[PDB]
């Protein structure tokens, strides 16, 4: 445990433990989930509450008109890195006057969190980026981590009990290629209803709903148009 | 002052006038205006002196450095390339006219030319200097492709001699060298 | 005893800023109400002795003519807080000739709120209720050391805040009114406080669309005792 | 590096500084010498010792001059030696910068104790493990003074440093006198030398300098031959 | 013994002593090699095996003999990364020399160099020590051959002919013996001690590629490496 | 224990418990070839998808630093990235000022030299990861070099990084190399990292193949996977 | 690893084990017995017991990667009356760092988890449940994630 205090010492079974800590930051967030068919990428985020009264933070934000991300995790790290991608955008789109390409920007976040990964006294960011939009050649779907290994997937979930969450993923994947928003949302909040209790899944209140499509910015949902997407729904077996 | 150089099959050859002057008075009779950077890579230097002097200076010492790093024979494209980086990088503050030429093992005798303005160019032949306008004519004309080394010997040697004869900046003595794959031969003539 | 002040916990939260959270437990309660009327605030000042003079001690303080503040904690390290809020804001006005609304404010605030550090301190310890009407009606937001930034309806923190919250989550609804929030509010400070309530103890801060301005002379504080 | 800068060197609970306290041991544990001045100059010699045979011994030097006037010698590890010396190269080359004239030995023997003073008050760098010996007939009459780890440094009209000090130091005290000559003094030094060197004392097995009120002067082998008859 | 942190940095045992430099000796001994370096009349020489246990691995990118300078050789022992690190340094204060000062660095000079910028690794409380070891031959106009080593503690001294590597006291043990007895040194004589001091230490009678052989002589000043075809030479030459 | 903390500690016998852990934890990750014919160099590495995963094809450590420069990572993965965004900034500084492509040896030191840096103090740790370099010219030839964590570095005609490696160099070398053709080669690795990692223990794995040389016109480009697909009918041949 | 030890200890420990190494290699050796040995920790013991002939072959325990989790929660999952729906690729991938000790003991809790309701067969979240359990759950008020 005494080599396990600091970023820069190693492990006698060579596993910085920190990282690994930095794992466990990312597992209390809320759940979320994305996806992409051919043409289309969404991700559906939940929503949690202090209190009553409190609101439920929130966890979908636009970044550019083409990507949109969710968040999980802490939220000063949040917010960082958010700035810095905002930054990043607008400054391609300032030089080149062209959107950013998803790969090469996902790279220079990996690249950002690099160095305070191995350098003295420099936490890691606790966070569970998703990321989606297009490139030139249609939608992407990146999954973060404090360890910086961006994830060419086609659909993940992060968060608490996100376990079962992946697994309605693959019993439906071949689908994930045909259907369009109107189905292909449902498909996708159908994996987050597993994810909870047996007694409160969507109510209007503890979701929220991004999208980029082909001629359709990233656009966000949030309890009072996702009601229209709320409906046509089975409840949960027993 | 006056700079020449000429390729040939066997390698290269390089001269000048050995003549330094200030205003209107001959500060100098014989001068080296060639100068050995590497045993098969000189450079002949014109415009200002202590520029000229301290930029061949330093090339020197990265070439010289490098190399022995690289643990082989330097290249005269390499060479030029440094000079060219130095005098475009500081073309605000210098005056100098350097032309490089060298034998290579991968390529055999190469010239580059390097004018004050900073850019890079490989030539069948280049010269220069402040006399140096006044023989575009004989050169081109006297010029055959294809020639022997000492060819170019009198060649240059011609040369060198008419822009001496009519420049009042240039003369002193003509200095002249030879690199190829075997050594690197000098001597002073007059003539 | 001496680990890392920017090292996480080996369950993975982190070390000291759960340190910073207990450190609010201990400081006075405080009460805010956000109405469609407009949003009231409320604090104790715990009174020590009485060659203390009470008016020096303040918990309500403004940071714009529409924007309210309400603290527990450490009080000098919220004055940098406050300073830092007046500030941005004023850049603001005099970069826009508009107000910044008062979420906007709380992210300036917030961004500042994790970043201690070695190169280019330790975290604070102080939270915070915001409130003040806006484009989108009144307002009220509530922060804490951790930089987490969320709305409340009527938040309550402090010392007692656990019962403060509870109880009021048994008295608040949605279409509240003005006086009603505020009497109401005070009986659950009598009920968690100790000392006996007065013209002193306490006080208030009421912002409204119309009443632009929060405007709590005392006495208006004793009219309202009287009437409770 | 980072820019840590907290000094190592703490007070004892006592009130003693242990590093120096430490270092002080090292330097004691030095190669012996000693240098006198008496009435013309000062001389210094050394203990120097080849561990084989295969060493050199005109490559390595122990006596070393620092201004044609200033001799120096030193007792501790050879390594943290050299950089002072250099140090003290520089220092006494501004002065002559300042004021075109040979620094005064006093002078040399303040800046250096300053620089190292300092450097054990500095942060993360252990203080050094060399005590020294100054020597130089400035304005007629020589001086020869002895630094040390802790920065301070002294008079001395003669003295030794290395292994032994204290009886070669009583050795000093009562061979020793008021005034001699250089020569004579050169026959106690050897005195000394003998006190504590091994059996066989060469021409190698030590070296000595000498002030001059003609300036500062090195000893050659040769000469030290020469005098090594009439030992001790 | 241990009192704070003498175990750990550079600093002061309670002896007086510093126990990292002194773990930093042993540190070289896992190279798992020894070197041998002469100096004779007009030359002198290095040489020293090595171990190619793979025939993946090649050949030539195995040499410890470091061409410094037209008239510099070095050899290193220790560990491969802090020796090749000291080989940018050699080389650059090197060529430094030459910008500064015109004429060519003096091969003691160049190791006065060495040992004080190693001074500091010791001398700082914040820095490896580079654990390797440093071995340099060159010649000197009126002087003519010289070798010297270098050190991780940061020390140096003049020899006339010297090894290193694992076997240091035997290696001395033999040469203090072999020289010291009115030995004239000739180059094939400097040599052939050279290849039998170290095929008695090691009883090799190696076959001619696995050894490497510097040399330099005053009558070509430039540093040279040895080919196998003529090491075979002296090595049939040595065998009668 | 009490000194393996720092990396500008010696242990009481003289190595570095830091990097002795990193480099086993590089030996941990699965294995990662190289090879080279007489006219290219052949890559091969062998990737374990978990379930499902990703969308496959993703992050490959089949990397590429320059047209003519390849490399094979292995190891930890991000700093296998960071490693490769040095060279590849390093080679075009080298472009920039020198104009002509980077030399292996030049290029292979460098970023030695800069994997050195992170051993010798405690701000920073070493690294966790090692690689290969495929390089090739019609004026140089095929030139492989090989980096580990501690930052020795040099050359070999083939190389094995991950678990499977000592046996996995061992029918290595039982292939001819100076006279084969690369082409050949390709379907040659491809029975070596088919006869591997099996069952009760990870999982279906991945097969990539880089592959530069004569033929690829010194050009750096993954092999035509799908296309010839003779790693596979040539990787299974060896049912018995 | 024996040292300059003092008053009392090892003055017979390493007597006692030095008779384990004679007794068992070098004087005399014997073919009609075969010794198996395990411990925890490595770096304590001395080179002659592990030299080549006192203890022949080594074998390292590596925990369970995924399949071995899974089928160890499966083969104490093997007692108790199931659900037939249960997913032992989700419990493992779920299941991080544990031991096949570990790994049991969730199995365990799970039967009595159920047995507080009185349920006969299991569920994947009583799986999860025993997880919780298992991994030891400090407090609350971990809420201003996400």
């Amino acid at each position: 445990n005494q080599y396990d205090n600091d970023v820069t010492v190693w492990s006698p079974q060579g596993r910085i433990h920190q990282i690994e800590y930095a794992m466990e930051a990312v597992k209390q967030g809320s759940a979320t989930v994305g996806l992409k068919s051919k043409t289309h990428a969404v991700l559906v985020a939940l929503k949690r509450a202090q209190s009553e009264l409190a609101a439920h933070q929130k966890k979908i934000l636009h970044v550019d008109n083409h990507i949109g991300i969710s968040i999980a995790g802490l939220t000063a790290d949040a917010r960082l890195l958010c700035n810095f991608m905002r930054q990043e955008c607008l400054d391609s789109r300032f030089v080149f006057d062209r959107p950013l390409p998803v790969s090469r920007l996902v790279s220079l976040i990996g690249s950002k969190t690099q160095i305070p990964t191995q350098r003295y006294g420099r936490r890691p960011y606790g966070v569970g980026l998703l990321i989606a939009g297009y490139d030139d050649m249609g939608p992407h779907i990146f999954q973060t981590c404090p360890s910086a290994n961006y994830f060419d997937c086609r659909a993940m979930s992060i968060g608490a009990r996100s376990q079962s969450a992946r697994t309605y993923l693959e019993r439906h994947m071949s689908e994930f290629m045909e259907c369009n928003l109107n189905e292909l949302v449902k498909h996708g909040l159908r994996a987050l209803r597993e994810t909870l209790p047996a007694e409160q899944d969507l109510t209007t209140k503890n979701v929220s709903i991004g999208i980029v499509g082909k001629d359709l910015e990233f656009t966000i949902y949030d309890d009072d148009d996702v009601s229209p997407f709320l409906e046509g729904l089975e409840e949960r077996p027993q | 002052t006056t700079i020449m150089a000429v390729q040939f099959d066997g390698g290269v050859v390089l001269g000048a006038d050995s003549r330094t002057t200030t205003g209107s008075y001959i500060a100098n009779r014989v001068t080296d205006k060639l100068t050995p950077i590497h045993d098969r890579i000189f450079c002949c230097r014109s415009g200002s002196a202590a520029d000229t002097q301290a930029v061949a200076d330093a090339v020197t010492y990265q070439l010289g450095f490098h190399s022995i790093e690289l643990n082989e024979p330097p290249l005269v494209h390499t060479a030029a390339s440094l000079f060219k980086e130095m005098c475009y990088r500081y073309r605000e503050d210098l005056m100098a006219g350097i032309i490089i030429a060298g034998w290579d093992p991968q390529e055999g005798g190469q010239v580059y030319s390097v004018p004050m303005g900073g850019m890079m160019v490989r030539q069948s032949f280049a010269i220069g200097g402040s006399g140096s306008s006044y023989i575009y004519g004989y050169v081109d004309a006297t010029y055959r492709e294809g020639m022997t080394k000492e060819e170019c010997l009198q060649f240059t040697a011609n040369a060198l001699a008419l822009a001496m004869e009519r420049d009042g900046s240039s003369g002193g003595v003509i200095r002249l060298a030879a690199i190829a794959e075997s050594g690197v031969e000098r001597q002073v003539l007059l003539g | 005893y001496d680990r890392g002040v920017n090292t996480f916990s080996p369950e993975g939260r982190l070390f000291q800023v759960e340190y910073a959270i207990e450190a609010i437990k201990l400081g006075s309660t405080a009460i805010g109400i956000q109405t469609s009327e407009g949003v009231c605030l409320a604090v104790e000042k715990r009174i020590t002795s009485p060659l203390m003079e009470p008016s020096s001690i303040e918990k309500i303080v403004e940071i714009d003519a529409h924007i309210g503040c309400a603290m527990s904690g450490l009080i000098a390290d919220a004055k940098t807080l406050i300073d830092k809020a007046r500030v941005e804001t004023q850049n603001h006005w005099f970069t826009y000739n508009e107000t910044m609304t008062v979420e906007s404010v709380t992210q300036a605030v917030s961004n500042l709120a994790l970043q201690f550090g070695e190169e280019d301190s330790r975290p604070f310890g102080v939270a915070l209720l915001f409130g003040g009407v806006d484009e989108k009606g009144p307002q009220l937001f509530h922060m804490d050391p951790s930089g987490t930034f969320v709305q409340c309806d009527a938040r309550a923190i402090g010392s007692a805040s656990e019962g403060a919250q509870s109880s009021l989550q048994e008295v608040y609804h949605k279409s509240m009114t003005l006086k009603e929030a505020i009497k109401s509010s005070l009986i659950i400070l009598k009920q968690v406080m100790e000392e006996k309530l007065n013209a002193t103890n306490i006080e208030l801060a009421t912002v409204q669309p119309g009443q632009n301005f929060h405007m709590f002379t005392k006495e208006e504080l004793e009219e309202v005792i009287k009437d409770i | 590096e980072r820019g840590y800068s907290f000094s190592l060197t703490t007070f004892s609970p006592s009130g003693k500084l242990v590093q120096i306290e430490y270092a002080l041991a090292a330097v004691a544990g030095g190669a012996p010498s000693v240098g006198i001045k008496a009435a013309n100059g000062v001389v210094l010699a050394t203990e120097k010792k080849q561990k084989s045979i295969l060493y050199d011994e005109r490559s390595v030097h122990k006596v070393e001059p620092i201004t044609k006037h200033i001799g120096l010698v030193y007792s501790g590890m050879g390594p943290d030696y050299r950089v002072l010396v250099h140090r003290a190269r520089k220092l006494a080359q501004q002065y002559y910068l300042v004021y075109q004239e040979p620094i005064p030995t006093a002078q040399l023997v303040q800046r250096v104790a300053s620089v190292m003073q300092e450097y054990t008050q500095s942060g993360g760098v252990r203080p050094f493990g060399v005590s020294l010996l100054i020597c130089g007939w400035n304005e007629g009459r020589p001086y020869l003074f002895q630094s040390d780890p802790s920065g301070a440094y002294f008079a001395w009209k003669a003295t030794a440093m290395g292994k032994n000090y204290v009886n070669g130091k009583t050795f000093l005290e009562k061979r020793y006198n008021e005034d001699l000559e250089l020569e004579d003094a050169i026959h106690t030094a050897i005195l000394t030398l003998k006190e504590s060197f091994e059996g066989q004392m060469t021409e190698d097995n030590i070296e000595v300098g000498i002030c001059n009120e003609a300036g500062f002067r090195r000893l050659t082998p040769t000469e030290v031959k020469d005098y090594l008859a009439a030992i001790a | 013994s241990s009192a704070g942190f003498d175990r750990h940095i550079t600093i002061f045992s309670p002896e007086g002593r510093l126990y990292q430099v002194e773990y930093a000796f042993k540190a070289i001994n896992q190279g798992g090699l020894t070197s041998v370096a002469v100096r004779g009349k007009d030359c002198a020489v290095i040489v020293t095996q090595k171990k190619v246990p793979d025939k993946l691995l090649d050949s030539s990118t195995v040499t410890h003999l470091f061409k410094i300078t037209e008239n510099i050789g070095c050899v290193m022992t220790g560990m491969t990364a802090d020796s090749r690190s000291q080989v940018q340094r050699a080389r650059y204060e090197a060529a430094n020399w030459k910008y500064k000062y015109g004429y060519e660095i003096p091969v003691d000079m160049l190791c006065k160099r060495i040992a004080d910028i190693s001074q500091v690794y010791t001398q700082n409380a914040e820095m490896r020590p580079l654990g390797c070891c440093m071995i340099l031959i060159g010649i000197d106009e009126e002087q003519g051959p010289q070798v010297y080593k270098c050190d991780p503690a940061g020390y140096y001294c003049g020899f006339k002919a010297t090894a290193a590597g694992v076997k240091q006291t035997e290696s001395t043990s033999f040469l203090e013996k072999k020289v010291k007895k009115k030995f004239d040194w000739t180059f094939e004589q400097t040599v052939e001690t050279a290849i039998t001091c170290l095929s008695t230490v090691l009883s090799i009678d190696f076959k001619p590629s696995e050894i490497e052989v510097g040399v330099v002589t005053v009558e070509n000043p430039k540093f040279r490496i040895l080919t196998e075809a003529e090491i075979d030479a002296h090595l049939v030459a040595l065998a009668e | 224990t009490g000194y393996d903390l720092s990396a500008s500690t010696f242990s009481p016998d003289g190595r570095v418990f830091q990097v002795e852990y990193a480099m086993k934890a590089v030996e941990n990750s699965s294995t990662a070839i190289g090879i080279r014919c007489k006219d290219g160099v052949v890559f091969g590495v062998e990737k374990l998808v978990l379930s499902k995963l990703y969308e496959e094809g993703s992050n490959k450590r089949l990397f590429n630093v320059d047209r003519h420069v390849g490399m094979a990572v292995a190891g930890l993965l991000a700093d296998a990235r960071s490693l490769a965004d040095i060279a590849r900034e390093e080679a075009s500084n080298f472009r920039s000022n020198f104009g002509y492509n980077i030399p292996l040896k030049h290029l292979a030191d460098r970023v030695a030299m800069y994997v050195h840096a992170y051993t010798l103090y405690s701000a920073v740790r070493p690294f966790g990861c090692s690689f290969m370099l495929g390089s090739y010219s019609v004026n140089d030839g095929a030139q492989l070099y090989m980096i580990d964590p501690s930052g020795v570095s040099y050359g070999y005609w083939g190389c094995a990084i991950g678990k499977a490696r000592q046996a996995a160099k061992t029918e290595i070398e039982k292939l001819q190399m100076k006279e084969m053709t690369c082409r050949d080669i390709v379907k040659e690795v491809a029975k070596i990292i088919y006869i591997v990692h099996d069952e009760v223990k990870d999982k279906a794995f991945e097969l990539e193949l880089s592959w530069v040389g004569e033929l690829t016109n010194g050009r750096h480009e993954i092999v035509p996977k799908d296309i010839r697909e003779e790693a596979e009918k040539y990787a299974k041949e060896s049912l018995k | 690893k024996r040292f300059d030890s003092e008053k009392a200890g090892d003055r017979e420990v390493q007597r006692t084990m030095l008779e384990l190494l004679n007794q068992l290699d070098g004087f005399q050796p014997n073919t009609q017995v075969k010794v198996i040995a395990a411990t925890n920790r490595v770096d304590i013991l001395d080179p002659a017991l592990l030299r080549s002939g006192r203890l022949d072959r080594k074998i390292e325990f590596p925990m369970p990667n995924e399949e071995a989790r899974a089928r160890i929660m499966q083969i104490h999952s093997r007692k108790m009356n199931v659900s037939p729906d249960v997913n032992y690729e989700e419990l493992a991938r779920c299941t991080d760092d544990f031991n096949g000790a570990q790994c049991k003991a969730v199995c365990v809790e799970a039967g009595m988890i159920a047995l507080r309701r009185g349920a006969t067969e299991l569920t994947h979240e009583d799986y999860m449940e025993g997880i919780l359990e298992v991994q030891a759950k400090k407090k609350a008020n971990l809420q201003y994630y996400a």
